[PDB]
């Protein structure tokens, strides 16, 4: 019987894999910006 | 009758002629039939010789006398072939008269060893912004133009052919690139249109078109890449730089498969012979960059592979990819989305990379490559400063990469355009008008600021003064245009 | 014994003898050739006729041409005199530096070491690469695999391994380029000349070179691995020193065997390989082992066709290697170099009783969190990252940081990336990954962990980015 | 009221997406079976042709 | 002494000569020799060449007899004389093989002297029929909680260890071999199990590592390691499973219990495919010959549980299949799955998810079922199996389990704790009483309050406590074989006290 596994959405490299990659990158770019701002504010101290 | 220097045809069928005799015929030796057709002894069986016929076999019949030539199959070679359209055997087919070549060279000569080669240094300008920026091709490198049917492989090849005109009619001998084009399996109409395009662009004067069309026999199509390879090797071993395009090696593989199967040799994967990998490997390995001890010449190779429905994991495409140093992936999806040439810069790679690339182009291409990589990371589907700005910059660069057909660009003009795109002079303009801005900026710079382009070309890098002047002119032109 | 050529079909040459029939695996010299053409006896076709595989081009051969027999398999010039010298499949020097004057000659075909000669000891070979030294550590005197597709970075990885290990290795080293580009061979030769590993002026070279490239006929590419491992065998047995055997690429041996199989007269096996694939591969691999006399550390690069590791040629090699390093195209496309797959690389010495409890715990935690990240990616595909819980967002962030921190610039890769090459010690890698797992750097951006060495460099890059 | 409506609509939309995914799954399963059988047949035909041509 | 004993050996050896049946080698290639003559040769009969190499006459064609070579083909030349031994291939058998590493033909390769075997047994004997066998009831304790709980193995049952490469199949087999130490060195004869590990197509270094691992664990003294490495010729790899099967059949016929582990039967199938293709036998799917299901079928059917009339012995087979990308629909995996009773399925995803061993309990099955378990293990295992099935039903919602039903969250918690219980370290087999105690402490809801990450620490500490202080209860469980009501109350008290004192 044919089955599947974990993390097979990005393996197919279809629309959903690219969508997930773009969403993760866009979220973590904002998170990196916030962390950089906080680190700069801390380093000013 | 003699049976050592001549023989008779036991059986002729489908272009394969079994010969009784030829006791002193050599492997891969060119033999000559009674009717004037020439052959090539491939199978030296104990009681017969399997000769592949270089032409139509209707003129060959049982009992015909087959005579040796005493020499392994070789092709007329030299600089007289420039501007001539020849066949696999070197015969002129453009009706311009005979070829005046004084030397001949074997089609199966061994590739240069480790010692004669040197690192790939000189760039091989193609006139394509995408290739010359993100997938640079060096001189002596072998890049595979892979893709599906009607994606632009031959367009990339011919644009590379045309771009060399500026160097060829120039003064310095170290930038001249003597192009060679090999047409395997294409119909004669396409080859005629290609040579008409080359003549229109005046690119024929330094190119050699070796055509083994579909009507030509399978042995001719199998031998065509090696003939052009020898023609390029002549330039390579004499201090001159040559460019060879195999379009396309998949049809050569098909022809070799037909030859082998008709020779009763056992089939392999996908009916191809066992040594299909060897067939291309012994060919593409002859593209080398000789050092100063051997004249300093080179032979850049541009093989073309046709993939069915983008199945890059097929037998012949995988073999050719493993053989070559880099791949230029052309994708139909990018082609229809307006990205022409459809060079998938995500997967397109160049093993030589930055080693053979002009300094200014590398300096701006690093930034362009980083920005495009980030854009591809955030392309598909809300920080205006982080994501939306990056998305817009990536869109501007993507529209920058788009280029028209049969219009190669000078390297310095490409550097100027990519500098304009990278340094945020197009984020204000609409994405649709980017091409119009690029054309107008090209005209303005090539008209008024030719001194700046000459300075960039001579220096090879954009310096502080050059950078400031380019910023000034791009700002002025942006203000004027919008 | 003199025999005549009766069939020259392809690279397979059939020679008929009358008085003395040479045994299988015997080198035959073809008389009348301007160069030296060697035929290896492969089959006894009967009627005093032997089927042979050519070690060079078969062009120019004519039926009835005389063929001699050496009386022994292909014998290569071996000894300490082959250091710094490139040699062909049949032992001829191809570096234009004259003959390889040595007192010893060894046949490239030999029996594998017996069971009693196997050495069970296994140390850990620290290489300085974070992924390798963390998840799939290499063992001194152990067989190492570099599975990867076309363009994933096998050649660059093995070059970096040569740079990091061969110079620091007290013993000798052997590189056996099997069926690869001649440009890469020239680049390696010049790099080792300018790095002092190969010295032309005096006899202080430490690396021997055996080169059969893809322009060679399939007969040649099916024997260069044997020549290189024979030089390694001499350096292992006759001299008690440790040996380094770098092979790139070992798949061409199988590919060459497959290319010659059809003409040899064999029914094709699955995916068109030779029926004797596993047999010949094992016969070659078992010779490359650490015996009681000496130890050979083999770092073999294995080409995976179409990035399909279920292909028989790479599949059979897995049982022959202790530590395996699978470079994946998906990781390379993300920009993470080296493209080592953290969830696919394996090492026999990865065990708490060998590498210590801390190292095993760190490696297993990294692998577990990466697997959980793979599981969560599917949810993120539909649900959306912003819609995830606060708990698993932290796991995803840690997994991103670990993925980026696995990346490392290489000295051999300075020409491409431009970053300075780094060589992180083992304890530094363990401490850095343990700190990342503990969340000590959840306040740093994920960009700070990309292409850095020790974790101190990561924090330095973080604060430098914060300064701008 | 808005949260009740949103949860109901979320449930309905997820059910529709699951149904569409199941339909696509069965179609692709049929295609996968066809492709697997074709691959087996093709490889066996290659082996048989190679053996017969010997 | 050395010279004296050498001369004694040489005088003991007698250089007798006699008639033979001989033939000439028409053509030798790829380990296949076409021999002219040899009219009176039986099919599958051992024949020896002039060079000293042995062979097996497989194809008895009219003009020539095709013989496979037990070695390198370079030592066989055209025209060499092939003598006839006159007997079908057979291997030395008996208790003398214990503690020895032997090749496919039984020759010692551990350098510990000749095998003192007194009996010689063939390799192609038919399996026992329907009548001599009996239903499998006696357990075969593998020492793994997951196996002995959810996928039990009885004595006389062909259980498959199937999975991709680098998943723990060899580790499972080796810990099963190690676990049998507690029975062999004991006194109960009907519980001793003699392990036989057959290595097929594996490098000699790996076999040496395995032998060292067994020797350090004092498990070699009842184990036979039949080695047919990758360097050895394909016929040796083909014969090694049959040689090991005969060595186990000796124990099976004499009332003893033997365990045979064919490691990488896929490699044996590859070797047989090579031999068949080189013999020009017609190929089939994936180039395997038509009689490839026959190859494994006539081998595994020899694993059986004889009745009391025939001695009461047994032979448990543990074939190992190396699937490619988890594709169980391939030729050899399908054949072996059909032949065997059940399989123990290992997955790379579970291996790197922290579930080590990587046994996928959803796909792993045992057709003999609970009949191969002790009463206490069966009692705990039924509940554990039901609860784990319920958890695997609702495992999809674990990502968003916070906003779920109370029953669903309870099932998720119980399943997570049971899965943490199923984890086990390498080379650390557990006694049946220890496993039943741990599973009892788990299924009876003594871990729901405990943190899921702390189960392993709690499991180890509880095992140490019960082994040290409560050895009497474990001994009573082991001897009785069932968790009686009094023992149930005692276990309840012990687990309650330890759970209270754990913090
Ligand atoms: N850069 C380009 N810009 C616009 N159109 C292009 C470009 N390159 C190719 N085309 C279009 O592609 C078509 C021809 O493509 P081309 O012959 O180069 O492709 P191909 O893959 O080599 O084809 P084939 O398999 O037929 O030989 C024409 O319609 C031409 O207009
Ligand atoms: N229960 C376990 N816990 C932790 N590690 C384990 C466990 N079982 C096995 N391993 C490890 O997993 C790795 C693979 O184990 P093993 O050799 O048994 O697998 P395999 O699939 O049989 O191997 P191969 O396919 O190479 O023959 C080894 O490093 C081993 O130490
Ligand atoms: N540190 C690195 N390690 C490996 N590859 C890298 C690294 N940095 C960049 N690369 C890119 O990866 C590619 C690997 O090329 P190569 O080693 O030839 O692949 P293969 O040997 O698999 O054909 C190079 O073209 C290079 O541009
Ligand atoms: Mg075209
Ligand atoms: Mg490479
Ligand atoms: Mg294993």
């Amino acid at each position: 019987g044919v089955r599947s596994g974990a993390g097979a959405v990005r393996d197919a490299g279809g629309a959903f894999g690219k969508k997930e990659q773009a969403d993760e990158e866009r979220y973590f770019r904002a998170r990196a910006r916030e962390q950089l701002a906080a680190l700069k504010k801390h380093h000013e101290n | 009758v003699d049976l050592e220097e001549t023989g008779r045809v036991l059986s002729i069928g489908d272009g394969i002629a079994r010969v009784h005799g030829l006791r002193n015929v050599q492997a891969e030796e060119m033999v000559e039939f009674s009717s004037g057709l020439k052959g090539m002894s491939l199978n030296l069986e104990p009681d017969n010789v399997g000769v592949v016929v270089f032409g139509n076999d209707k003129l060959i019949k049982e009992g015909d006398i087959v005579k040796r030539t005493g020499a392994i199959v070789d092709v007329p070679v030299g600089e007289e072939l420039l501007g001539r359209v020849v066949d696999a055997l070197g015969n002129a087919i453009d009706g311009k008269g005979p070829i005046g070549s004084k030397t001949r060279r074997r089609v199966g000569l061994k590739a240069p060893g480790i010692i004669p080669r040197i690192s790939v240094r000189e760039p091989m300008q193609t006139g394509i912004k995408a290739v010359d920026s993100l997938v640079p091709i060096g001189r002596g490198q072998r890049e595979l133009i892979i893709g599906d049917r009607q994606t632009g492989k031959t367009s990339i090849a011919i644009d590379t052919i045309i771009n060399q005109k500026r160097f060829n009619d120039g003064t310095d001998e170290k930038k001249k690139l003597y192009c060679i084009y090999v047409a395997i399996g294409q119909k004669r109409s396409t080859v005629a249109q290609l040579v008409k395009r080359l003549t229109d662009a005046d690119a024929m004067k330094y190119t050699i078109v070796v055509s083994a069309t579909a009507s030509d026999a399978a042995p001719l199509q199998y031998l065509a890449p090696y003939s052009g390879c020898s023609m390029g090797e002549y330039f390579r071993d004499n201090g001159k730089h040559a460019l060879i395009i195999y379009d396309d090696l998949s049809k050569q593989a098909v022809a070799y498969r037909q030859m082998s199967l008709l020779l009763r040799r056992p089939p392999g994967r996908e009916a191809y012979p066992g040594d299909v990998f060897y067939l291309h490997s012994r060919l593409l390995e002859r593209a080398a960059k000789m050092n100063d001890a051997f004249g300093g010449g080179s032979l850049t190779a541009l093989p073309v592979i046709e993939t069915q429905a983008g199945d890059v994991s097929a037998y012949i495409p995988t073999n050719v990819i493993s053989i070559t140093d880099g791949q230029i992936f052309l994708e139909t999806e990018l082609f229809y989305k307006g990205i022409r040439p459809a060079i998938n810069v995500g997967l397109s790679v160049s093993r030589v990379g930055s080693a053979a690339q002009t300094r200014a182009m590398k300096q701006v291409a690093g930034t362009m490559k980083l920005e495009l990589a980030q854009y591809r990371e955030v392309a598909a589907f809300d920080l205006d400063a982080a994501t939306q700005q990056l998305l817009s910059r990536g869109v501007r660069l993507t529209e920058l990469l788009k280029q028209g057909q049969y219009a190669p660009m000078a390297i310095e003009e490409q550097v100027a355009v990519i500098y304009a795109g990278v340094r945020g002079y197009l984020d204000k303009l609409e994405p649709s008008k980017i091409t119009k801005f690029e054309n107008a900026f090209l005209s303005h710079v090539i008209s008024q600021h030719q001194a700046l382009l000459g300075k960039i070309r001579a220096d090879g890098k954009i310096s502080e003064e050059t950078d400031a002047k380019l910023k000034e002119i791009v700002t002025n032109f942006l203000a004027g245009f919008e | 014994a003199t025999g005549r050529i009766v069939a020259v079909i392809g690279a397979v040459v059939d020679v008929q003898f009358d008085e003395g029939l040479p045994p299988i695996l015997n080198a035959l010299e073809v008389q009348g050739r301007e160069t030296r053409l060697v035929l290896e006896v492969a089959q006894h076709l009967g009627e005093s006729t032997v089927r042979t595989i050519a070690m060079d081009g078969t062009e120019g051969l004519v039926r009835g041409q005389k063929v001699l027999d050496s009386g022994a398999p292909i014998k290569i010039p071996v000894g300490p005199e082959t250091l710094g010298r490139i040699m062909n499949v049949i032992g001829e020097p191809i570096d234009e530096r004259g003959p390889i004057k040595t007192k010893q000659f060894a046949a490239i075909h030999a029996e594998a070491p017996e069971f009693m000669e196997m050495s069970v000891e296994q140390e850990i070979l620290v290489t300085g690469i974070k992924v390798v030294d963390l998840l799939a550590p290499y063992a001194k005197g152990g067989k190492i695999g570099l599975f990867g597709g076309a363009g994933v970075g096998k050649t660059v990885l093995i070059m970096e391994l040569i740079n990091n290990v061969a110079k620091a290795h007290g013993g000798y080293s052997v590189f056996a380029g099997v069926g690869e580009r001649t440009r890469e061979g020239n680049d390696l030769y010049h790099e080792m000349i300018e790095s002092g590993v190969i010295n032309l002026k005096d006899a202080t070279s430490k690396v021997a070179l055996v080169y059969g490239q893809m322009n060679e006929p399939p007969g040649a590419r099916a024997r260069v691995a044997l020549t290189g491992l024979t030089v390694a065998e001499y350096f292992r047995d006759q001299e008690g020193q440790d040996v380094l055997l770098f092979i790139d690429n070992i798949f061409r041996f199988t590919q060459a065997g497959s290319e010659v199989s059809a003409l040899l007269g064999r029914i094709p096996s699955a995916v068109g390989y030779q029926p004797t694939l596993a047999t010949d591969m094992g016969t070659m691999q078992e010779r490359i082992t650490t015996t009681k006399k000496g130890s050979i550390t083999s770092v073999q690069a294995i080409y995976v066709p179409a990035d399909d590791l279920t292909d028989p040629a790479p599949a059979t090699t897995f049982a022959h290697l202790d530590a395996t390093t699978v470079l994946s195209r998906a990781i390379a496309e993300l920009g993470i170099y080296p493209a080592v797959d953290p969830l696919d690389s394996t090492s026999r010495i990865m065990d708490p009783n060998i590498v210590g409890s801390e190292h095993y715990d760190v490696a297993r935690g990294v692998q577990k969190i990466l697997q959980d990240y793979k599981s969560l990616q599917d949810i993120i595909a539909i649900l959306g990252m912003d819609e995830l819980s606060e708990e698993d967002k932290l796991t995803v962030s840690r997994a991103r940081k670990i993925q980026r921190f696995l990346s490392q610039p290489f000295q051999v890769a300075e020409v491409f990336t431009g970053h300075l090459g780094k060589l992180v010690p083992l304890k530094e890698t363990i401490k850095g990954f343990q700190q990342i797992l503990a969340g000590e750097y959840d306040h740093l951006p994920e960009q700070a962990f990309y292409m850095v060495g020790p974790i101190e460099e990561a924090v330095a890059k973080a604060d430098k980015l914060a300064e701008e | 009221e808005s949260t009740t409506s949103e949860q109901s609509a979320r449930m309905t939309a997820m059910d529709n997406a699951s149904k569409n995914a199941s339909e696509m799954i069965d179609k692709l399963t049929l295609t996968f079976n066809r492709t697997r059988q074709a691959v087996i047949t093709k490889e066996l035909i290659e082996i048989i042709s190679g053996a017969a041509a010997l």
